């Protein structure tokens, strides 16, 4: 709302009454008083009434009028000058607007004898001009042998001869024509000039066309005529050259001296670029054929330009040159290349040296080599959780198994009870009031082979389409479930066989002595896996179910909890047998008889410890595979796939950080790898002991203390 | 009871098979070889051309051509002459009683879809046929429904981004790059040692050069600057004449088209770029688990360092916040045939088939609507 301090609206909205302004050439000038209430049809006009109330206030309103015959600049101006007028005001006015013959009837309540329309008016500020037009016809001739220069000559083909090049300048079509007996210099310079004409005259909106004789176009004999026979030409010699060398004068306008001056800076050719000073104005007088360059530093003064304007224009009239001379006015960075062809190697500032780079518009990592903090480890424990699975999960779910090349449903007594070599799809409702939703789960086993993974993820989607698109889906595997599927089967544990169906075998016998690891996090979801019954597969902190033909045995360690024991006795009531309740250290005889084995399990005092839910053991990768070193998490609880062979490992147990190798691990991973768990081990916010031991382990060579915090160890996972 | 065939026709191998099987069972080159010297022994067994594997043995006096270059089919003729092949000789089955599944590469050309149906209902007279995309077969044979697939054979090099089992159209980026310009680039970066390779037969040679001996560096500056102090790098391989030829830096330097293409001169950026602009143009909420699920596809991804090369191309690109898995299977050569097989071997795909009924009342327009 910046206000406008023209002198004509002071007059405006004074006093109350009726104010008429018109529109002419970008101002406005109030029409006299007699001339109230008719309009020209091709004018604009802003209208002006202020009516005095009875509280004293003095209310306002405009009206801008447009004819049927009015410019864009009048109607425009008439708009602007509106929001002006309403600006100038403390904007308490209304406007309108006003078309000729569809008039408001409050606009014809205005004037008391009507409206009457005249034809004419004033005419547009606008001057036409059409964007990108160039009317140009002109022909240059190009000789030389060392010093080639080009000269205006006129358009015929009397002018042409067969011992120089001519450039036919037709606007966006530009013609070079090389004659016979022409050298290679004004060739080069034939081409060079036109290449200028194109990029610089016309920024690129040209077409170079390059003929000889014989190949003249279509356009050139349009314009030049039929073709008479050439004239031959003169060998090119040295006096031509000296004729081109005395063509141009570079004079100099400066007010440097205090005074003005008009110097000669040379009279020979090629000039050196480094004279056009930047603070002065120079004047090129190729006046023979018609051309005056006056060249305008950045810095120089007014007064030395309108001089060297002026000295540009008596040099029209000192020297008689011809009555078509232009006088074409350059300032620094725009420079003409008709006033470049007499300068000693011309530099734009952007000129390629040498052969030049590309850009190649794409690169390649070049990250800086950081060392790792380790201390971003134990920190930032960023965790997303679950989004919409708020519900405990009773719900009502359907499981299907995939056999060969189809799934069948499950038996509904056995919900918990899945295959280690099979693959699963879980579909669940749910009976949440967070408009209602389901659920598809593909779960697949680490045993289960690439046939049944993939029929079980392409019916996945098809009884995702098939319901319509309104489930979500969420593929899992085997040791890497959320929380919310571990609740699926309400505080049941999770059974996991051994083997499962194929399509040439069927479903696999159950083997007479089955031995079952139960595991808990802290959270208290719980699986139960079958493991080989050897005696040495005991894990101190687990509980145990062995189930023989005789008899069944329940095997509590020291470290087990709880839930592990619920879900021992809850697989007891699975399986249909009575255990007998076997303590640690406290083994009957019949017990390891029925391993078949005496002692030597998995036992270290971490494991016999009884504290293990508040702090969990925590697994590590490292590697440099991308070239920096990385440790990363992972997440889930802990078997033989997360081990990786090209990487190091570290397991952190709060007593002792076990540091485990591959085979074809590198080794300034294990190094700066044992230097890393170093400085994870300082940096912990809960103060622990300094000489907190790191022990390297190799693979395949793994003490019991390592393998006892894994679910289901397998001796011949790695061995093919 | 009647088995169904799956055919994969790619640009550079026909992987050829009957549903539920584990491997394919006809593996063999797409190329049509034609004599083009002067036969002066009468009688004997000279054929008018020759196909697949019978052409390779014979390529010394053969023009070898292919029929598909870049994706496209350009030779209809030669493309019967192959499917021809693959069903009489090699399967040695008759067509007319199963169906045939067929893959083809995303943002192909319409024409191509009915024309691939013009055959197979006119000539060999299959019962059924479908057509299915090479990315979401590959996703499925790795047990996955939600991610992204980098398929690279020897025509095209695609990106396509998969969620719930269906690709989105508008996120799929396609390269003209792939093994057949590899192998073209390796012909002409040979020429530096003295070695002229111009031939079709010497481009075959090349070709299986460039599958013995090349590698991808995992930084490209300091590996030249290594094969330039030394003499480490350098692996000799025998030529079928006996000569033995010495191959350095350009080991690597061929697979850094990949992840360069400004060496065989394209303004386009390198297969990273397109991952990455291809996991941008998906929604916001869906770029999680893209990146945790890239797998690779194809056997142009069959380079040693080419998954670590990628982990650290995309790690650099993305936030670091994200998690970064690159999966890259050992049967990703034959991974489209293997999600082909199972496909089409389920109980409940026998109403997706295209017949003879719906084709013959419909025209050739019917693989526009049951296909998606
Ligand atoms: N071990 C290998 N290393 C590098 N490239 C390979 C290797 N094996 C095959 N290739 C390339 O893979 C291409 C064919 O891949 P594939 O996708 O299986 O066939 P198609 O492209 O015909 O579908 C061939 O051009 C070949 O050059
Ligand atoms: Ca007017
Ligand atoms: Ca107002
Ligand atoms: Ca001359
Ligand atoms: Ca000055
Ligand atoms: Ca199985
Ligand atoms: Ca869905
Ligand atoms: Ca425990
Ligand atoms: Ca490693
Ligand atoms: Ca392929």
């Amino acid at each position: 709302h910046m206000v406008v301090e023209h002198p004509e609206f002071l007059k405006a909205g004074k006093e109350p009454g009726l104010q008429i302004w018109r529109v002419e050439k970008f101002d406005l000038v109030p029409v006299p008083t007699n001339l109230y209430g008719d309009f020209f049809t091709g004018d604009a006009y802003v209208i002006l009434k202020t009516v005095q109330l009875r509280n004293g206030n003095l209310q306002y309103d405009l009206h801008y009028w447009l004819g049927n015959e009015c410019s864009q600049d009048e109607s425009g101006a008439a708009a602007i000058f509106t929001v002006q007028l309403d600006d100038y005001l403390n904007g308490r006015a209304v406007q309108h607007r006003e078309v000729q013959g569809f008039e408001s009837a409050t606009f014809l309540g205005y004037f008391k004898s009507g409206l009457k329309y005249k034809k004419g008016g004033v005419a547009s500020g606008f001057k036409h001009v059409v964007p990108n037009e160039v009317v140009v016809q002109r022909l240059f001739q190009v000789k030389g042998r060392r010093v080639v220069r080009a000269t205006e000559v006129p358009v015929s083909w009397e002018s042409f001869n067969n011992g120089d090049c001519f450039i036919l300048d037709l606007g966006n079509n530009i013609h070079q024509w090389c004659g016979s007996n022409s050298n290679r210099y004004e060739r080069l310079k034939a081409t060079q000039v036109s290449k200028g004409i194109r990029d610089n005259e016309r920024s690129g909106r040209a077409r170079v066309h390059v003929s000889e004789e014989g190949t003249e176009p279509e356009a050139m004999l349009q314009v030049l005529g039929p073709k008479p026979a050439l004239p031959a030409g003169t060998e090119d010699t040295a006096k031509e050259d000296a004729a081109n060398r005395k063509l141009a004068k570079l004079y100099k306008v400066s007010n440097g001296a205090g005074t003005m001056s008009v110097s000669l800076v040379a009279d020979e050719n090629p000039f050196a670029q480094g004279a056009l000073k930047s603070e002065d104005c120079f004047i090129l007088d190729h006046g023979k054929d018609g051309k005056i360059f006056v060249w305008k530093g950045k810095q120089a003064n007014t007064e030395e330009r309108k001089a060297a304007l002026k000295t540009a224009s008596d040099f029209i009239t000192k020297m008689d040159y011809p009555k078509q001379t232009q006088v074409s006015v350059l300032p620094e960075g725009g420079e003409t290349p008709l006033f470049k062809q007499f300068f000693k190697n011309w530099r734009d500032p952007d000129q390629t040296d040498g052969l030049g780079l590309s850009y190649l518009s794409s690169h390649i990592a070049n990250v800086e080599r950081v060392p790792f903090d380790a201390a971003t480890l134990h920190t930032s424990t960023a965790m997303a959780a679950q989004h919409g699975m708020d519900d405990d999960g009773t719900g009502q779910k359907q499981i299907w198994r995939i056999e060969g090349s189809n799934k069948v449903p499950v038996d509904p007594a056995t919900y918990g009870q899945f295959y280690g070599g099979d693959s699963y799809i879980i579909l669940y409702n749910y009976r949440h009031g967070g408009r209602q939703g389901q659920i598809i789960y593909n779960w697949q086993g680490a045993q289960s082979t690439q046939d049944e993974v993939a029929a079980s993820a392409i019916l996945t989607a098809q009884l995702d389409e098939e319901l319509g698109g309104t489930p979500v889906q969420s593929r899992v595997v085997q040791g890497k479930e959320p929380a919310h599927l571990m609740s699926l089967f309400g505080g049941k544990p999770m059974i996991i066989y051994k083997g499962g169906t194929s399509r040439e075998g069927g479903q696999t016998a159950p083997a007479s002595t089955r031995l079952f690891q139960v595991r808990a996090n802290s959270a208290g979801a719980t699986r139960a896996v079958e493991v080989l019954p050897k005696a040495g597969a005991l894990n101190s902190n687990d509980a145990f179910v062995l189930k023989t033909p005789s008899a069944a045995y329940l095997w509590v360690g020291t470290g087990a909890s709880e839930a592990e024991k619920t879900g021992a006795q809850e697989l007891l009531r699975v399986l249909r047998a009575q255990p007998v309740q076997v303590a640690e250290g406290s083994e009957p005889d019949g017990f390891w008889e029925a391993l078949g084995g005496k002692a030597a399990y998995r036992t270290s005092p971490r494991l016999k410890d009884k504290k293990m839910d508040a702090h969990p053991p925590r697994l590590f990768a490292c590697s440099n595979k991308i070239g920096r070193f990385v440790i990363e998490e992972v997440p889930g609880e802990l078997m033989q796939e997360d081990l990786a062979t090209d990487d190091v490992m570290l397991l952190d147990t709060w007593d002792q950080v076990f540091v485990w190798v591959g085979k074809d691990s590198q080794e300034e991973e294990k190094t700066e790898a044992l230097t890393s768990a170093k400085r994870y081990i300082e940096t912990d916010p809960a103060n622990r002991d300094r000489r907190t031991p790191i022990t390297v382990v190799k693979q395949g060579f793994e003490p019991p203390s390592f393998v006892g915090w894994f679910l289901g160890w397998d001796d011949d996972y790695w061995s093919v | 009871e009647t088995t169904a065939l799956v055919c994969d026709n790619g640009s550079g191998l026909v992987k050829a098979g009957f549903a539920g099987d584990d491997a394919p069972r006809a593996v063999f080159p797409s190329i049509v070889g034609r004599p083009r010297h002067q036969g002066v022994m009468v009688g004997m067994g000279q054929k008018d051309s020759y196909v697949g594997d019978e052409a390779q043995s014979k390529r010394g006096i053969l023009t070898l051509k292919y029929p598909i270059e870049h994706g496209i089919i350009t030779n209809w003729d030669d493309m019967e002459k192959i499917w021809h092949h693959t069903f009489y000789n090699e399967l040695r089955v008759a067509p007319e009683e199963h169906p045939t599944l067929l893959t083809e590469a995303p943002l192909n050309p319409k024409a191509n879809r009915e024309k691939m149906t013009q055959i197979m209902f006119e000539t060999f007279n299959v019962p059924a046929m479908y057509v299915a995309i090479q990315a979401v077969l590959s996703l499925y044979a790795s047990g996955r429904t939600t991610g992204i697939v980098l398929d690279s054979g020897d025509g095209v090099t695609h990106n396509v981004p998969i969620y719930e089992g269906y690709a989105l159209p508008h996120a799929i980026m396609r390269l003209d790059l792939a093994g057949r310009d590899l192998t073209d680039y390796l012909m002409k970066i040979l020429t530096e040692r003295g070695y002229s390779f111009v031939t079709t037969a010497e481009r075959e040679i090349v070709r299986d050069i460039k599958e013995k001996l090349c590698y991808v560096a995992l930084d490209f500056e300091n590996e030249m600057a290594t094969a330039a102090s030394s003499s480490s790098l350098e692996k000799s391989y025998e030529l079928p004449d006996g000569q033995v030829i010495t191959i350095g830096n350009e080991r690597f330097r061929c697979p850094e088209t990949l992840f360069q293409p400004s060496f065989i001169g394209m303004e386009s950026a390198g297969i990273h770029e397109t991952t990455y602009n291809s996991i941008m143009k998906c929604d916001i909420d869906i770029r999680k688990d893209l990146y945790a699920n890239n797998v690779m596809s194809g056997g142009t991804t069959m380079y040693p360092g080419i998954a670590d090369r990628m982990q650290k191309e995309i790690t650099a690109l993305a936030p670091s916040t994200m998690k970064i898995k690159i999966i890259a299977p050992p049967e990703r050569k034959y991974s489209v045939w293997i999600g082909g097989s199972i496909l089409a071997s389920l109980s409940t795909f026998q109403q997706m088939w295209i017949t003879k009924q719906e084709y013959d009342e419909a025209g050739p327009s019917i693989v526009h609507r049951k296909c998606f």
